[PDB]
């Protein structure tokens, strides 16, 4: 009951060698999503998302 | 309707493993290293050795590590929080073995050349770069490092004066002081105990024995401001709380589902949360709340996290301490407590459902004490919470020194001493 | 728009040297509102000034009554004259400040820098008072001013 | 004395069309350089 999935909070970034960084814990942005937030991350030196490793 | 086995070695390493039928293997080593152990002199250090799981070793070459598994179709990936450090690597039954190698070379064998690490150095402002691009990275990094004097503090991201600045040596001195035998652990789902135990008797023989220590870390109520173009401020602040293992976690747990922790319905108002309705009722639509909880071996943080306008940024702040107050007072009815705890529940047996999931569980608690805590006794201790209990956590909450870390226009926002 | 990429050189030559970091961040650190606002522009401004904020600034802040001129070598009849044609410019007051309010807060930095630098500064008193004359002669007193060279 | 320019206060920030821009004050400096080795490499930014 000690790890952070099981008590959300700190990221804890999962970056590999054959994989993106796509990690983290109670991370309040998705639910701000739907009240209004056009603010949306630009492009710079940015990288792909979802981690499609197992297609 | 198997069960798991463990074994501690005379070296101190355990041993887990968890017979399964599912054609695909996982095996973790997990370290009880991380950027808590750093100093003043060797910052960045962790982040660029979570980087180097691709690099030579007396073993095995980068090429070979590289083509060996890829042929394979195995991944190979390592996570770092501020206090454990994990490699993990997924593979196919029939291919176990070759993977085993590599990792026992790479964490084992490392030889850290200079233009090697040389060339790594790029790649760390990239990787720092990426990550900061989410707003919440940067301020809760802020708020740790405006939560503590020593340790819990040091970022997990190499400080920009340091990059370049990282040498070999810093690295072979990190993994001769932590690699320790006694600080690791070893865990396999896919592989049978034997074989762990043939693998394990091959890490006995390296390093042994126990490594540098840290310092507690010490509690400063501090606050630190961030100012930028963005037209939407994100604020912390947060107090101090007992933690881990004791009931009063349990009870701040709890407390932060009462306290709406997250979302459960898709394009939802989350009418069961007390923040965001009040919040809601204060200002317009756009903003978002929720209750901060955090879990360290010698310290804990409770707060809460707000993402409103730069506009209305003050009120939506008082809305939610208030909110806090009310339950600290005595108000709070046993019908909420029983959806609360209903929500932990349901989170925590969900959570751990992934079999990657469950790997990191079994992994994180194992090194405490290595002793493995089945869901159904997590599940009889959080039933056991009483109501005093979370008056009781919230009351410290609200005489506690505070610390704070706001990023945004900040033209409107709140002091920690006007709070 | 021409002229915004000179404001960071400007910004760095200053800052070579570590006493204006130093102190830029102490009036950030013990004011709230008024004073903390730096003499250097923030990075995040650097390419996002327009011509209309200067032009507001202006209209609001260069205001007769706040101006004062001052000449040495030039007799003062003719100074009467020639400051004269800006009498129909400007006029009245301008659009006051606030008073800075005291904080009391830490703003630590945690570069590479061997020598490290401090700062420990408390309220005093305000320019042009009783006060303020004590306060001069204090500091005085602590050796604030080097005199003799290699000594 | 109402000038901030002969006091060990804040920095005073100037601009020429032909002179170049120093700041001044008069908080401890300078005389680190007998006790010390602070040195004053060339930068990105250089003026005489």
């Amino acid at each position: 009951m000690l790890s952070v999935a099981s008590r959300s909070g700190p990221f804890a970034p999962v970056l590999s060698a054959t994989s993106r960084g796509v990690a983290g814990a109670l991370r309040p942005l998705v639910q701000a999503t739907v009240p209004a937030t056009p603010e949306q991350p630009v492009l710079d030196l940015k990288r792909p998302f979802l981690s499609r490793e197992s297609l | 309707p198997q069960d798991l086995e463990f074994t501690k070695l005379p070296n101190g390493l355990v041993i887990a493993s968890l017979e399964n039928y599912s054609p695909v293997s996982r095996i973790g080593l997990f370290i009880k290293a991380g950027s808590r152990y750093e100093d003043f002199s060797n910052l960045g250090t962790t982040h660029l050795l979570r980087l180097t799981s691709s690099l030579t070793t007396k073993g095995a070459s980068s090429f070979k590590i590289t083509r060996g598994i890829e042929a394979v179709g195995g991944k190979l990936s390592v996570t770092a929080t501020r206090e454990n450090m994990a490699y993990t690597v997924e593979c196919l039954r029939g291919d176990v073995d070759i993977l085993m190698e590599f990792l026992l070379n790479v964490t084992t064998a490392p030889e850290f050349r200079r233009w090697e690490v040389a060339d790594l150095q790029p790649q760390l402002k990239i990787d720092k770069a990426v990550a900061f691009q989410n707003p919440q990275t940067h301020v809760i990094e802020n708020l740790h490092a405006a939560a503590y004097r020593n340790a819990l503090a040091n970022p997990l991201y190499c400080p920009d004066y340091r990059i370049g600045k990282v040498t070999s040596e810093e690295l072979h001195y990190f993994v001769q002081n932590h690699f320790t035998s006694a600080r690791m652990a070893l865990i396999g789902l896919g592989v049978s105990h034997p074989v762990l135990k043939q693998v394990a008797e091959q890490f006995l023989n390296m390093r042994g024995g126990l490594g540098l220590s840290g310092a507690k870390a010490n509690y400063r109520g501090g606050e630190i401001r961030e100012q930028n173009g963005d037209s939407l401020v994100h604020a912390a602040f947060v107090a101090e709380s007992a933690v881990a293992g004791s009931a009063e976690a349990n009870a701040f747990s709890v407390l932060q589902h009462v306290l709406g922790a997250g979302p459960h319905v898709k394009r939802g108002s989350n009418t069961t949360s007390h923040l965001h309705q009040a919040v809601a009722k204060a200002t317009q639509q756009p903003f978002d709340v929720s209750a901060f909880n955090a879990s360290y071996s010698d310290s804990g943080l409770f707060g809460i996290y707000t993402i409103s306008q730069a506009t209305a940024a003050g009120d939506v702040i008082k809305a939610a301490y208030n909110q806090v107050k009310t339950i600290a007072q005595g108000n709070l009815s046993n019908t909420d407590v029983q959806a609360a705890k209903n929500k932990l529940k349901a989170g925590y047996l969900m959570s751990v459902e992934s079999s990657e999931c469950f790997l990191e569980e079994v992994g994180s608690q194992a090194l405490v004490a290595g002793s493995y805590m089945p869901p159904s006794t997590v599940l009889q201790q959080i039933d056991s919470v009483a109501n005093a209990d979370i008056i009781n956590a919230a009351k410290k909450f609200v005489s506690g020194q505070k610390s704070m870390a706001a990023s945004g226009n900040l033209g409107h926002t709140p002091f920690v001493d006007e709070l």
